[PDB]
DNA sequence: GCATGCATGCGCATGCATGCATAATGCATGCATGCGCATGCATGC
DNA sequence: GCATGCATGCGCATGCATGCATTATGCATGCATGCGCATGCATGC
């Protein structure tokens, strides 16, 4: 063992040290910087790398591995130490908690003497008047553990894991330390809090009312008090590392101030936290001794192109997709055999907010949302939100699921009227869909798309040949970017000038009479117009032009033919 | 407590004799090589047969059967003794290592329901089925403590069911310092041990029918946290004690019985190499020629049966696109056609293996559910038949009589092998990859020859070409194969087991000739053992072929010939539709036959025997 | 996470405290002298050479103390127990003010005892009726009996038999008074079994203690009625008080009048006509 | 107890003083052939100038002087290890040594009748006379007890005055086995030490004229048995303390103040 | 040497601080299961 | 495809074994010392 006035020295030399790294391309003083930045409210939390660390001493970043929690205290102190000597002016503008932590120390400096004997218990507490927050970021040495292999040798340890959300908590405040006011005196007294639960006190250990036996009683305050906040999250493994016959495994993280608010449910994140436990005291159990639940505290969350190159043929079926996915509803009707689900996956897997569904298994309150103990949580549709869905296996629905999707195709929010829920949800996602060999699709979606399978030698040839080759080499014969470039592309929004719609209105008139010369179609209304104008739209933010152009609408009246042969 | 004690002539007794029994020196004992392993390892327990004690000295087993703690303890002491000896580095690491048992202990063999308190105090095993489980919670054994007032640490140490009566003067965690200066917790020096506990019921296979099951609890400890899991038959050593209640003054006289686990268990190269680099063809051709002697013919059968034995190949991309490698056959047969049989034979040969019949299992029960546990308010889930069948096989007898929606259910694991599950606060992906047997009936009962196929099996294209292959099964009343199947089956009949008395009421590669199982002809030939079938079979279906170049281009020409040969057959009708999945196909039946005979690539022969099956399979006459 | 407790801490404030106060002033305030040569700050120096040589002990005259203030006092002549005590703490915080330089090591602040003198004329010690009981009074005599210098405790330490946790720094009170330990170990314990009845023992190591004596003091010969036989009294030394009178001398003794407290214990003996008496003292 | 204790910065600091302080090696120290004399002699204790310690280690001197009990533990501690390492054999003998003062201890040099509260849990140095004397009495420190019917033997072991508060769960005599058996205890086997008590009085010729004497009670241990005997002048250093009084519920408050011997001194 | 004085000496009473002996009953909490309700799935015709 | 049946499913009440919380007073014993007695030693005359 080592005493800790040795490292926390060498923790306050390794803040006032480093100059090293400058994004562009200097020598800057970072953690300077960062501490000026906090000793006004300019920063209100402080994250610290372990990889820095590692360059001058590994003793000290495997002590803070095994020890998180000490460690994280000591640093807590040594920065609330080095503040004073980096502070250059006061407060520009302050807030209330500010007011009280500049009154407290006014007073202190009036009444404390320098010679005078202070009891132990008349100081500060320590976390009351500071007003940040430290964070340690995982070693990139350390390797991310799995959920399952967790376990009482990892009770304390600092821990990176990755997982799936499943369950968020809404934000409210958690209590610090609590503060109080006697009946008869002008003293305040503090009580930190380390438990779930605490028994709120009742007289005044203040010196004036023991001195003159008062007996003043003690009264809770809310504004002195100190609040936190606080937010419980359930993480699950992924699929890949279950083993055979298994089922999936879960988590409890808790969060803290600045990183609340950072994860939603259905996300994939990575959590640098410490294991520990909690006291547990409830029924009696068969085994005598101390047990514990185990518990994760986080301190940092981290979250034309080739369309499915493996899939071969239906180009413009791709280029259908890739509108879609940029923006201003799409069915796929086909043949069994041919991959209409990997086209589902794909876009599900490149999609930022994407659900994937495949029939029965999520229909109900897998769909619209429920209430669980009382907090209302979402299916698919909503998880989906402002992103895509994707839906398999469409015509195999039942009824109910099957007008849901209706009514957020057209409508865009779904309404609950059930016993125990009364809600409208919003639900602004577009929808893609699969089905097998009916007037509600061509009148509801806006684009259709037929795959029938002829055979023609010279395909199924060409296709053999595509299937041969990614089952022997493993690749397609000669997604970060794909992502950026559709992130740039949404940021614009083309507009439609005057003249051009005397065009359009022409091309308009002009196609509906040649569906009025052809008694064998089917559907042409405004919806049509509406949706070769937005196909237009996309193209043109695709071309990143603030006019929309003639080859835009050019592109989407045959993509619209197309569809429709 | 300064209570000590100097001299005790049992426990000293029993400390040396099992120094004696572990010794392994002037003898063949393993145990020395069994201790390497563990150190290997870097496990801390050890299992020691019961029978071989007792064959070395009978009066320990006697003693340690009829009475567990005091001897469990001194076999604790003997294993830390003996550690010490060949490696003390390695012995500072763990507090103290454990024994099991295994073996057969005869009268001791008890059923949950003939558990009685004759047994108390003494170590049973037990058989049955796990129906319940808790969440894995740590157990305190030593804290550390700091004091940031004075800067001192102190540590206290806890034992509560290492001693049988615990006192309240332990098991208290200290806060607070002499001078009442706060302690600080220090979580990373502190030590502390899993602990878990389930339920185990009779087996409903075992119970008398039509009563009630009953049930044991058991504790497992640190090492065996996770060796268990609800719906699991499994076989548990350990003993069997009594609960010590909380303190009070009036007691009822009722004492719980719990048994505390010591053992858990799952109940389940130089001829190989010679016999498949001699062979090569003959490998499968023996392989589906002796499949199973008690069925009589229908070799394409056999040879698809042992395609799904081996399998195919799963292949993963760039891209996270995933590629079906298992097989699924379809069976449809005139009534006696022994299609049962061959289900009940594959039940018995694979590894893993579980029949559901049509309406035997509904949809729920086939992948899986969720349920609200009324325990917590929690959203669980609960695996059905085919996600417990991960690389296994399903065997559906009566197929036709299933309903539509269980097949649209048993879609997303056949095409895709995984299950997606979602009810509003949970959501998840269950791996269910598996391999499918399916025997369905004619719709007419007796299959129509003049009626094209279609019309008799009833079923649409879309769960066709789910399906690898279909095969159909005819009872032809030629003179000469009924002459050859009555042969057959009572030759098979007046068999009798060798070394039973006739009247009784009731390893080498190549099986011994018998007089009536084979025949006087069949001298020339020989069929291969089960033991090294099982023990060939799984060595294959490690092996990993590869595909080659040469077949690549010969497959797909024959696919293309196929697709337009679909105009050239007219004067038969089609069985299944050619889709996308037939190429698939062709190349995983061309790996499946690559495995047959164990080697690097895919060659020619084994396409060209997996496009006979396919054109055998397709047409009909 | 259950397992912690951090205690409590408080922060210092934004009547007998302000009488604690207003005795503080009027030690360091308090100056003799004439207008032509200044004044001397007589308690303030006293109290620092007192300390400085080591001698815990200082001298009030009433007199002084009536000139600064007469409210303080006239209070100190009816409740002398609660005055006396402000009056050694306005003490002791006056010595940490005066010699805050001290030598390192020696950081503890001990107590001071304050001792009281006066000018006005006694009175007989016949005349201590039921009316003086409380009070302060003044009374000659004569000694003729003196025990032996014995400990008594001021603080004490106890501590739990079961789970060994102990409470500190109780006070106990001065003169002839007992203490009553507790019965029950006021410990949260859920899940725990909890401590017996009666689980407390005395520690006596870490205990604080001071001088005892008591005095026995008979009336003056010169002032005993005639035919009467002489009457007597027991008297209470603590502290700097032991060893400064020897039997034999003719003394004058201010103090309280008082009586012994031990618990409404039965009464004992053969005899038993005495009801509701308890022993007196001074 | 299962609790134990892992760092101790004063306890540590202070044994390692005192290990540097019994050394003699680069110092013309004599305490080594002192050492080798107890060896020779069978005798288990020690006598060590104060003075010697003041003029080596001032601060160590002040400390215990100030402090007794845990800096006696701590010379008694680094008395083992010299004698385990002079000669590792001679230790096996004895359970611990203990330590004698001696020197002009000045200030704390206090009579009978100037012994006050103010010298309690210190050291201090008394001259007087003897007045009483006790019979010497054996004392229980290791019992042993055998047992007929089973055949084993047991080992208890007491510690009364080591601990400055003792309980009824100790200093039980055991009697009976786990299943009745009854035990026979076996005198050989078992450890005793002596024990006595004496009375001294401030001598007459140094008292005040015409006044009462006054007394301190002692308790000499197994070594100083018969060192003193009733009648004679003699010169007591050791600790003072207050004396445990046995349980009860209410308390005057009164404690009883006993002298514990570490040197005794024949002027 | 005999007559007298007398400092020493011994046994049983009371007074007073410490110390010793005693010792079941009533109220609260979690596990099991009935009873009313709405959703939803499956099965006919 | 629409009308009906219905095995599953959920939330709040009571009943019953274990478990939890409470809690000073009166009587006995050894140390100190007075009061009556007989022996015995020492000191005069
Ligand atoms: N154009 C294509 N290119 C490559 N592979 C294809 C193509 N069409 C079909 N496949 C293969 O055929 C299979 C089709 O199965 P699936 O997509 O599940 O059919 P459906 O989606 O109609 O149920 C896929 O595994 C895929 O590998
Ligand atoms: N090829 C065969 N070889 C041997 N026995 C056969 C054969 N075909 C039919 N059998 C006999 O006929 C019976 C058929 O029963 P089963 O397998 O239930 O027929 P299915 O499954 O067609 O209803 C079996 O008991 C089997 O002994
Ligand atoms: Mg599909
Ligand atoms: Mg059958
Ligand atoms: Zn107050
Ligand atoms: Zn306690």
């Amino acid at each position: 063992l080592k005493d800790y006035a040795l490292e926390k020295e060498k923790v306050k030399k390794f803040l006032q040290e480093f100059y090293q790294d400058d994004e562009l391309g200097k020598k800057q003083f970072k953690y300077g910087n960062q501490l000026v930045r906090l000793a006004h409210r300019e920063q209100v939390a402080l994250y610290v790398d372990l990889d820095d660390v590692a360059e001058d001493d590994p003793e000290l970043v495997d002590s803070i591995c095994e020890n998180a929690r000490r460690y994280a205290k000591l640093f807590a102190d040594a920065v609330q130490e080095l503040l004073p000597q980096y502070k250059e002016r006061e407060v520009v503008n302050k807030d209330v908690l500010d007011v009280y932590i500049e009154h407290r120390l006014m007073m202190e400096q009036r009444s404390r003497d320098p010679g005078m004997v202070r009891s132990p218990q008349n100081q500060y507490p320590a976390e009351l008047m500071r007003r940040f927050e430290l964070y340690f970021q995982g070693p990139s040495s350390n390797k991310p553990r799995v959920i399952r292999e967790v376990r009482a040798d990892s009770v304390g340890k600092l821990v990176t894991v990755r997982g799936i959300v499943t369950r968020v908590s809404e934000v409210k405040p958690k209590m610090v330390v609590a503060t109080y006011t006697c009946d008869q005196c002008g003293a305040e007294t503090y009580q930190p809090i380390q438990s779930p639960t605490f028994m709120p006190l009742i007289m005044c250990p203040s010196q004036e009312c023991q001195t003159n036996r008062s007996g003043g009683r003690l009264y809770l305050q809310t504004r002195g008090s100190r609040f936190i906040k606080f937010q419980e999250m359930k993480m699950q493994e992924h699929s890949d590392q279950v083993p055979v016959g298994n089922i999936p495994r879960s988590i409890t993280v808790l969060v803290e101030g600045e990183n609340t608010r950072i994860a939603q449910p259905g996300d994939h994140v990575s959590v640098t936290g410490i294991f520990l436990p909690i006291l547990r005291t409830g029924f009696r159990q068969v085994v005598q001794g101390l047990l514990s639940e185990t518990y994760l505290e986080a301190h940092r969350i981290v979250k034309a192109a080739s369309i499915a190159p493996e899939i071969y043929g239906h180009e413009d079926v791709k280029k259908a997709l890739l509108l879609l996915l940029v923006g201003g509803n799409i069915c796929l009707m086909g043949d069994p055999g041919v991959a209409k689900s990997q086209l589902l996956s794909y876009i599900d897997r490149l999609a930022p907010r994407s659900q994937y569904t495949t029939g029965r298994g999520s229909s109900g309150v897998g769909l619209t949302a429920a209430v669980l103990r009382l907090t209302l949580e979402g299916g698919a549709l909503v998880l989906a939100d402002q992103g895509v869905c994707c839906i398999d296996e469409f015509d195999k629905m039942a009824e109910a699921d099957r007008t849901a999707i209706h009514e957020v195709m057209e409508q865009q929010t779904i309404s609950i009227a059930k016993a125990g829920i009364l809600t409208t949800l919003n639900a602004r996602c577009s929808i893609l869909a699969a089905a097998n060999p009916p007037a509600a699709l061509l009148s509801r979606f806006d684009l259709l798309w037929l795959i029938q399978d002829r055979p023609d030698r010279d395909n199924d040839l060409r296709l053999a040949q595509h299937i041969t080759y990614v089952h022997q080499h493993s690749r397609q014969p000669p997604m970060k970017l794909m992502r950026r470039y559709i992130a740039m592309c949404r940021e614009k929004q083309p507009m439609v000038p005057e003249s051009l719609a005397d065009y359009i209105t022409a091309a308009y008139v002009e196609m509906r009479r040649e569906a009025w010369a052809s008694k064998d179609a089917t559907y042409t209304s405004a919806r049509t117009l509406l949706a070769i104008l937005r196909l237009s739209t996309a193209l043109a933010r695709l071309r990143m032009v603030d006019v929309v152009e003639k080859e835009d609408v050019n592109e989407a009246i045959r993509l619209m033919e197309m569809s429709k042969d | 407590a300064g209570t000590v004690v100097l001299d005790d002539v049992e426990l000293r007794e029993a400390q040396r004799d099992y120094l004696d029994f572990l010794d392994d020196e002037e003898d063949q004992g393993i145990y020395q090589s069994k201790v390497r392993e563990l150190i290997s390892d870097n496990q801390y327990r050890l299992i020691v047969n019961v029978n071989d004690l007792r064959r070395k000295n009978e009066k320990r087993a006697n003693r340690l059967l009829n009475n567990a703690f005091e001897e469990l303890v001194a076999f604790q002491r003997a294993l830390k003794d003996f550690v010490a000896s060949i490696d003390a580095t390695y012995a500072k690491q763990y507090e103290e290592f454990y024994v099991g048992l295994e073996g057969s202990f005869g009268s001791k063999h008890v059923s949950p329901r003939t558990l009685t308190s004759c047994f108390l105090s003494c170590v049973v095993c037990v058989e049955g089925i796990v129906t319940k489980c808790s969440l894995v919670r740590p157990k305190v054994v030593r804290s550390v403590h700091y004091c940031p007032a004075t800067k001192k640490t102190i540590e206290r140490r806890y034992s509560d069911l290492t001693t049988l009566v615990a006192f309240p003067s332990s098991s208290v965690y200290p806060t607070k310092d002499e001078e009442n200066n706060p302690l600080e917790t220090e979580y990373g020096l502190s030590v502390y041990k899993d602990h878990q506990t389930i339920t185990i019921q009779e087996m409903p296979e075992k119970a008398p029918a039509g009563q009630l099951p009953r049930s044991v609890d058991v504790i497992l400890d640190d090492d065996l946290v996770d060796k268990a899991k609800p719906g699991d038959r499994v076989q548990v050593v350990g003993t069997y004690r009594c609960l010590p209640g909380k303190k009070g003054g009036y007691t009822s006289g009722t004492f719980r019985t719990v048994l505390i686990a010591c053992n858990v268990k799952q109940m389940s190269i130089a001829k190989i190499k010679k016999f498949s680099k001699t062979r090569s063809k003959d490998i499968f051709d023996q392989l589906a020629k002796s499949l199973a002697p008690s069925i009589h013919g229908h070799d394409y059968v056999k040879k698809a049966i042992l395609c799904l034995l081996l399998g195919g190949v799963e292949r993963d991309l760039e891209n996270g696109s995933h590629i079906r490698g298992d097989i699924n056959i379809l069976l449809i047969g005139d009534p006696s056609v022994a299609k049962s049989q061959l289900l009940r034979y594959v039940l018995c040969t694979a590894p893993r293996a579980i029949p559901t019949t049509g309406r035997g299992s509904s949809g729920v029960g086939l992948t899986a559910a969720v349920t609200t546990d009324q325990e917590t308010g929690e959203r669980r889930l609960e695996a059905g038949a085919m996600v417990l069948a991960d690389r296994g096989v399903v065997c559906i007898d009566e197929f036709d009589k299933m309903s539509d929606m269980d097949r649209t259910a048993i879609h997303e694991v056949m095409e895709q092998g995984r299950v997606t599950i979602a009810k509003a606060g949970i959501h998840a992906r269950l791996n269910a990859r598996c391999s499918v047997l399916a025997a369905a009936n004619p719709v007419y009962g007796r299959y129509d020859q003049y009626k094209t196929p279609m019309e008799n099996i009833g079923l649409q294209d879309s769960l066709l070409s789910r399906f690898d292959l279909l095969f159909i099964m005819l009872d032809q009343m030629d003179p000469e194969q009924d002459r050859e199947i009555s042969d057959h089956v009572l030759r098979m009949h007046r068999y009798r087991a060798p070394g039973e008395q006739d009247g009784d009421a009731m390893t080498q590669i190549y099986e011994k000739h018998d007089n009536l199982l084979h025949g006087t002809k069949k001298k020339k030939e020989k069929m291969v053992s089960a033991a090294f079938m099982k023990k060939y079979i799984h060595v294959a279906k490690i092996i990993k072929p590869v595909l080659t170049q040469e077949s690549a281009t010969y497959i797909a020409e024959e696919y293309s010939r196929l697709r337009s040969q679909d105009s050239m057959s007219s004067d038969t009708a089609r069985t299944s539709p050619v889709t996308a999945r037939t190429l698939e196909t062709l190349i995983r039946l061309a790996t499946a036959h690559a495995k047959a005979r164990m080697s690097k690539t895919v060659d020619l022969q084994d396409a060209e025997e997996a496009v006979e099956l396919v054109q055998y399979a397709y047409f009909k006459k | 996470s259950g397992f912690d407790d951090p205690g409590i801490f408080y922060s210092d404030s934004f009547r007998k405290s302000q009488l604690q106060r207003r005795f503080k002033e009027f030690l360091r305030q308090y100056r003799v002298g004439t207008d032509r040569t200044g004044f001397t700050f007589k308690y303030r120096d006293e109290l620092k050479r007192h300390y400085n040589l080591g001698e815990y002990w200082i001298e009030v005259e009433m007199e002084d103390l009536a000139s600064f203030d007469e409210d303080l006092a006239d209070y100190l002549y009816k409740q002398p127990a609660e005055h006396l005590q402000l009056l050694e703490e306005a003490a002791k915080e006056v010595a940490d003010e005066v010699t805050r330089p001290r030598p390192s090591g020696e950081e503890v602040l001990q107590d001071i005892q304050v001792m009281l003198k006066s000018d006005a004329s006694p009175s007989s010690i016949r005349s201590l009726k039921s009316d003086m009981m409380s009070h302060l009074v003044k009374i000659p005599g004569i000694i003729i009996a003196a025990s032996a210098v014995r400990a008594k405790a001021t603080r004490i330490s106890i501590q739990c038999r079961s789970c060994r946790n102990t409470l500190t720094n109780i006070a106990m009170r001065p003169g002839l008074e007992g203490y009553a330990l507790p019965r029950k170990c006021n410990t949260d314990q859920a899940g725990r079994p909890k401590c017996p009845l009666d689980p407390y023992f005395i520690m006596p190591d870490k205990c604080k203690c001071v001088d005892f004596q008591t005095l026995k003091l008979q009336e003056l010969p010169d002032a005993v009625p005639h035919g009467e036989m002489p009457r007597h009294m027991q008297l209470y030394c603590d502290r700097y008080l032991c060893d400064k009178v020897v039997p034999g001398n003719r003394v004058t003794i201010m103090g309280i009048y008082s009586i012994k407290k031990f618990g409404l214990t039965t009464s004992r003996g053969r005899d038993r006509v005495g009801v509701g008496i308890r022993s007196s003292y001074i």
